[PDB]
């Protein structure tokens, strides 16, 4: 769901910078998950309740490891997304999607 | 963090209801006093003339 | 005596609003100095210390 997309597309961006960094190295593309609040904040809001939006990240992030693309949250709050990422981010499967919600943007009118 | 905290529109808000009655208003003869002493400052500083 | 007046209930009830929104806020940055200024004279009258 859309939601998904937004943190999928997020964890996609943090996976290719760290390609960027470590080519491909090895299979630890890791982050904090406190970085991922500062962005999705932007766009499910701002309850103004920290541990209420925290609660609400990990639960989507449980969600995609159901998926199967991020380890679950660790002793250090931190998770590895899987590289299966890449392939369900892949540029074409982006291409569609944003002409979907291009679509859908239009039919917000 | 876990530490909840009065909003700035909460504290306006209770420190609306709390001017109300009545009280121990704001002022105080000290309030007249103080502003004459800023009054005397403020002039001396904005005077250009040396 | 004909000259209509507004009562001081209604002077908070406006000065409530009025600082409500975004807005130039009751304290300013000289308020800090004021303060300063205002301790330090209060300061040096209590003091019973010749």
């Amino acid at each position: 769901n859309l939601e998904q997309s937004l943190l999928v597309a997020i964890l996609r961006q943090h996976f290719v910078a760290w390609e960027q960094e470590s080519g491909t190295g090895a299979s630890q593309a890791q982050i904090a998950i406190d970085d991922l609040l500062p962005q999705l904040q932007i766009y499910l809001g701002d309850p103004g309740s920290e541990s209420k939006e925290r609660t609400r990240l990990l639960t989507l992030l449980d969600q995609l490891k159901g998926h199967g693309l991020v380890t679950s949250p660790d002793a250090h709050e931190r998770i590895v997304i899987r590289p299966i990422i890449a392939h369900l981010a892949d540029p074409i499967n982006l291409q569609a999607l944003l002409a979907w919600l291009r679509e859908q943007i239009a039919q917000q009118t | 963090d876990g530490r909840i905290f009065a909003t700035d529109a909460l504290e306006v808000a209770i420190t609306f209801v709390e001017s109300l009655d009545n009280r121990f208003m704001t002022s105080t003869a000290s309030r007249l006093s103080t502003v004459q002493r800023e009054i005397e400052n403020l002039e001396t500083r904005l005077n250009p003339n040396p």
